[PDB]
RNA sequence: ACGACUUUUUUGCCUCAGGGUGCUGUAAACAUGAAAGUAAACUUUACGAUCUGUUGAGGCUUAUCCCUAGUGGUAAAGUGU
RNA sequence: GGAUAACUGGCUUGUGGCUGCCAAGCGCUCCUAGCGACGUAGCUUUUUGAUCCUUCGAUGUCGGCUCUUCCUAUCAUUGGGACGCAGAAGUCUCAAAGUGUCGGAUUGUUCACCCGCUAAUAGGGAACGUGAGCUGGGUUUAGACCGUCGUGAGACAGGUUAGUUUUACCCUACUGAUGAAUUUUAUUAUAUAUAUACAUAUAGUAUUGUGACAGUAAUCCAACUUGGUACGAGAGGAUUAGUUGGUUCAGACAAUUGGUACAGCAAUUGGUUGACAAACCAGUGUUGCGAAGCUAAGUCUGUUGGAUAAUGGCUGAACGCCUCUUAAGCCAGAAACCAUGCUGAUUAAACAAUACUAUCUUUUUUGUUUGCUAAUGUAAAAGAGAAAUUAUAUAUGUACCGGUACAUA
C-alpha cells in the first residue's frame, strides 16, 4: 500500500554507481562548441587548489535588500603556473565518435612530461621520448597537411609545469585542450605559432569571466548510509543500533532495487561544478598582487605563515568566488563555459576592496609579519 | 513597502517560549505556528528575525490569554551572519504580538530591534527605542 | 589604512573575523575572538588577567 | 578495511635542528621586596596564604602546519617478462 | 488433518467504489452551461461478502516508525478547450504522473475527528509494501481485577492491569573493492590526383583518449514595479511580463561563525614519593582555553536545443456552396518525449593514436603419418568472377541555361 506521508528519497539517484573515480586528473568530459566566427584560442587550463580566504566586494542591484552596500564572501585560491604547450592533436567526425587521425610533437620538450611516462623515472635508463622528437620537418609539414584535409576538430597537447609548485610530485599533468575559433588551418597556425612556449592562465581567461570548474572530491573512505546518503536514524529503541540501514522491501520483484541507498565509498567522485565568477586573476610580477587601492600596504596572496599544507603561492593566481571540489594540494582544471554566459553576474565588473592574508594556522588574529612587530615591540 | 528579508539564522521551533516586549499586557508569547512556512516530513517548523509568527500567550492580561495571536521577531539569541562582516547576535529571544496584517497590539518595544526586521516592518520601526 | 579597533585592543580589526554581541541594555560589545568572547560569557573581569592589555597598559609596562 | 590509488628515491627525499606561523598565559629561580597577623627586642630580628618585580615570561607548535640543497643520513639487490 | 476455520493469493464482484447512455423535470427563458429523475449498460477490486482451490512435520497473526518504487481514476503546479466565464473569482474538462502533497492535539488504531501553516495538504499498488529492519501499545498463553451469565468448574468477537519478539559466517540480490583473459575474432580505412580486404592486426609496459551502452535533477513560493491601469454601474480589480528575495530538493566545500579533544599549554580535589621543584595514581581524576581534521544549525553553485501531444489555425477537396484533413498537403504550439548538459563505462568478455622496448628479424628448403622438449589447425574451395543512380505513376547521360533541349536503358 501507499506510504502514510510523502517525502521525496534522499540523495540523487544520477550519481551510482557512486564508485572511486577512475583517473585522478579532472578530465573535460567535453567541450564548449566551436565558433567559426571567433579568433582561435585555448579553452581551458590546469591549476592547483592553494586554499582559501575571504574578499571584501563592492555590490550593484538597485531595488535589493542589501543593495550596493560592500559584502564580505568566501573565495578559492588556485595557484597558476604557465602550462607548456607539446603537441597537435587532429581528430575526425566518424558516425561512431571522434576518431583521432594522428598526432604531431614539439621537437623539443620537458623532461618533467617525459618523467610521467615512465614509472620508475629514478633507475631507468630513461630511453622515452628521445629518438622521435628529431623526426623531419618534412614529416612534420605533411602531418599537419593531411590533419588539414581530413579533421574537423584540433586539440593541443598541453602539460604542467610540476617544478613550480611544492608539491612532493615532479611527474607532470599532461592534458588535450581542444582550439576553439577560425577554421582548422588558422587553429593550425596558430598552434604551430604557440608550439614550444608557455601559456599563462592571462593568456585564456580574462577578469570578471565565469568559469567551469572539474575536479576530484575530497576521498573519506567507505561510509556507512547516513553518511554517503543521509537517511533519517533509526529511533533510540533500534536492537541493531541507529545507523542500521533503511528497509529494503518489496518480496516482489524479488530483488534489492538499486535506487536503495546503502554502505560504499564517500568522496573521491568526479564533479563538474558550473559557472565560478572569477574575482581576481593574480600576477607573480605584480610586488602589490593581493594588495588594494583601499589598504595599500605590502600583499601577496600567501597568508601570515603561509597556507596550511601549502604555504607560499609560488606564481601566478586565480581567485575565484565560493567552494571548488576537492582538496587543497589537488590539481584543478578550469574550463570555459558550454554556451556564453549573458547574466548580470556574468556581465558584472568586480570592485574588490580587501584581501584578507591573516594566519589560517591559528585564529588569524595578525595580518602581516610587520604589523606583528610593530604590535609587539620589545621582545627576547 | 517592499517584502524581502534576505537569509537569517534558523531559530526558535515551535513550543518556545519568548518575551513579548511591549506595553500590550502581554509578557511572553507562546509560539504555536510560522506563517509561510514549507511542507517536509523530517522538519519541524522554526522561527527567524523577518518571519511572521502565530502565538498564545501563556504570561500577561486576561484578555489575551488563551486566544491565538500573530507575531513578529524582534531579539534573536541565535547568532546570524551580517553583510557588514560580523556575526551578530542578542542574549534574548523576543517578539510583538500584532494582528495578521502587521498592525500592533502594542505601542512601544522596549528593547532594541534588529535593523532587517525593522525596516522590514514600518509600524515596528516607529515603536522601536532602539534599531540594531 | 584602518577600519575599526580589536575592542581588547588598540590595533585595527578586520572584515569576516569578528563577532557581536548586543546586551540586555542594549549596548553593543565587538569580538575579535572566541577567547575574548568566553571570558564574556564568563562574564568575568577581563583587565585582571596578566596577558591583556589592559592590564600591561594599567602595571604601566606599554 | 585490505587490495587498489597518489608519490618520491642525491639540483632530491628523509631526519632532526634553526627560523616562521601560531597556541597557551607570565616558568623555575632570586629579592639587604611588600603583605591579614604571629613571637621577641626596647622602632630591629625571626616566622607568614599571598602579591609584585627580574618577566608578553616559560612551555608547546607535525604527526595529514610553513620555510631552509642548514645537520646527519639515503639501504635490499630480491622477483616477473 | 489443508479430507476442515482464522492469513495472503485466487475465481466471482452481490456489496463497496468509479464511469456511462437516455430526457420527465430542475436550471430566470432554456432537456443537455451546470444538472438529471423514472430507467437501462459497463468498469474496478481502492471495501465487505460469497468462497474453501493453495499452504495445518509452522508462509510469524494489527498498528506505528523507517525507507523506496510504481500507478492514475489529476488535488495543486504547465499548456489549453467550454461556461449560466464582466473583471475578480470560480466551475466542468483535455493532453498530462514532469514536480510536490506538511506541523501538531486526541486514539492501540486503519479509519476518524479537530486546530495551524500551505501551492495543494489528491487518491491508490508493491504478500492488506516493509518483525533473521526495528518497536511490542493493542487482538491473542499462563498471574490478577470488576461486571454480566453459569448450581458448579467455568464462560463472555465484555471492560481492565501485568506479562523472554531466537539464528545469517551459505547462495543470490544489491552496494562498494580487486582482477587475469579473450584469432571463427576484429577492422568506418590504409598508400602516394591515382591505387588498394583475395588486405591488415606481433606482444610488453605507459600516456593521451574514443564513447557504444547504462544512469540522470533541479523546485516551488512571496513581494514590489507593471498598476490602483485594463474590465466594471459602483464595490472592487487582473490573465501577463520584469525585478528583488526566500522555500524545498541536489551537488560540493570549511575561508569564516558555531559544534567537536587521549595534538597541546594553564588550573585544581584526594592519595603517594622528607620539603622543594618534579611528578605519578583515580579504566579520560576534574576544570578553563583549545589550534588541527571533520562538520551544519554555516557557505558556495544548481543548462537549452530538437522533435512533438493537447489545442488553435492555414491551404483545400470529397459535396456547384462549405469544411483544420477520420482525403492529400501544411503550420504554430506543453513541467510530457529524445538529445544537449552531467555520472559511470572488466555495463563494449569494445576500441583508437602516441612513446619506448623484448641474441632478433627477413627470404628459401625439408618436415608436421622426467609432464614434455622436432611439429597441425580450419562450421566451409573447388570459376568462392562481377562498381552506376534517385527511383521504382519513369530514369540516366550529353549539349545548352536546380532548369531547358537532345539522345540512351
Amino acid at each position: 500500500s501507499h506510504r502514510k506521508f510523502e517525502r521525496p528519497r534522499h540523495g540523487s539517484l544520477g550519481f551510482l554507481p557512486r564508485k572511486r573515480c577512475k583517473r585522478l586528473r579532472g578530465k573535460i568530459r567535453s567541450f564548449p562548441k566551436d565558433d567559426k566566427e571567433k579568433p582561435p584560442h585555448f579553452t581551458a587550463f590546469m591549476g592547483y587548489k592553494a586554499g582559501m580566504t575571504h574578499i571584501v566586494r563592492e555590490v550593484d542591484k538597485p531595488g535589493s535588500k542589501l543593495h550596493k552596500k560592500e559584502i564580505v564572501e568566501a573565495c578559492t585560491i588556485i595557484e597558476c603556473a604557465p602550462m607548456v604547450v607539446v603537441g597537435i592533436v587532429g581528430y575526425r567526425e566518424t558516425p561512431k565518435g571522434l576518431r583521432i587521425l594522428s598526432t604531431v610533437w614539439a621537437n623539443h620538450v620537458s623532461d618533467e612530461f617525459r618523467r610521467r611516462y615512465y614509472k620508475n623515472w629514478y633507475k631507468s635508463e630513461k630511453k622515452a621520448f628521445t629518438k622521435s622528437l628529431n623526426v623531419p620537418e618534412a614529416t612534420k609539414n605533411c602531418l599537419l597537411k593531411r590533419i588539414e584535409k581530413y579533421c574537423t576538430v584540433l586539440r593541443a597537447i598541453c602539460h604542467t609545469q610540476p617544478s613550480k609548485t611544492p608539491l612532493r610530485m615532479k611527474k607532470a599533468h599532461i592534458m588535450e585542450v581542444q582550439i576553439n575559433g577560425g577554421s582548422m588551418k588558422e587553429k593550425l597556425e596558430f598552434v604551430k605559432e604557440m608550439l614550444e612556449k608557455n601559456l599563462p592562465v592571462s593568456t585564456v581567461f580574462n577578469p570578471n569571466e565565469m568559469i567551469d570548474v572539474i575536479s576530484v572530491t575530497k576521498g573519506h573512505g567507505t561510509k556507512g548510509v547516513v553518511s554517503r546518503y543521509g537517511v533519517k536514524r533509526l529511533p533510540r529503541k533500534t536492537h541493531r543500533g541507529l545507523r542500521k540501514v533503511a528497509c529494503i522491501g518489496a518480496w516482489h520483484p524479488a530483488r534489492v532495487q538499486f535506487q536503495i541507498p546503502r554502505h560504499g565509498q564517500k568522496g573521491y567522485f568526479h564533479r563538474t561544478e558550473r559557472n565560478k565568477k572569477i574575482y581576481r586573476i593574480g600576477l607573480k610580477t605584480d610586488k602589490n598582487s593581493a594588495s588594494t587601492d583601499a589598504d595599500i600596504t605590502e600583499k601577496k596572496i600567501t597568508p601570515m605563515g603561509g597556507f596550511p599544507h601549502y604555504g607560499v603561492v609560488n606564481e601566478d593566481f586565480l581567485l575565484l568566488k565560493g567552494c571548488v571540489a576537492g582538496t587543497k594540494k589537488r590539481p584543478i582544471t578550469l574550463r570555459k563555459n558550454i554556451v556564453p554566459q549573458v547574466s548580470r553576474d556574468a556581465l558584472a565588473q568586480v570592485s574588490l576592496k580587501f584581501i584578507d592574508t591573516s594566519s589560517k594556522i591559528g585564529h588569524g588574529r595578525f595580518q602581516t609579519s610587520e604589523e606583528k612587530v610593530k604590535y609587539y615591540g620589545p621582545l627576547k | 513597502t517592499l517584502k524581502n528579508k534576505m537569509r537569517i539564522t534558523l531559530s526558535l521551533p515551535v513550543g518556545a517560549l519568548i518575551n513579548c516586549c511591549d506595553n500590550s499586557g502581554g509578557k511572553n508569547l507562546y509560539i504555536i505556528a510560522v506563517q509561510g512556512f514549507g511542507s517536509c516530513l523530517n522538519r519541524l517548523p522554526a522561527a527567524s528575525l523577518g518571519d511572521m509568527v502565530l502565538a498564545t500567550v501563556k504570561k500577561g492580561k486576561p484578555d489575551l490569554r488563551k486566544k491565538v495571536l500573530n507575531a513578529i521577531i524582534c531579539r534573536q539569541s541565535k547568532a546570524w551572519r551580517r553583510h557588514e562582516g560580523y556575526y551578530i547576535y542578542f542574549e534574548d529571544n523576543a517578539g510583538v504580538i500584532v494582528n495578521p496584517k502587521g498592525e500592533m497590539k502594542g505601542s512601544a518595544i522596549t528593547g532594541p530591534v534588529a535593523r532587517e526586521c525593522a525596516e522590514l516592518w514600518p509600524k515596528l520601526s516607529s515603536a522601536a527605542s532602539a534599531i540594531v | 589604512v584602518k577600519t575599526e579597533a580589536c575592542s581588547f585592543s588598540e590595533y585595527r580589526i578586520y572584515p569576516g573575523r569578528g563577532q557581536k554581541y548586543i546586551a540586555r541594555d542594549g549596548k553593543v560589545y565587538f569580538y575579535l575572538s572566541s577567547k575574548f568572547a568566553s571570558l564574556a560569557l564568563q562574564k568575568k573581569k577581563a583587565a585582571k588577567l596578566r596577558w591583556t592589555q589592559t592590564w600591561r597598559r594599567n602595571n604601566k609596562k606599554t
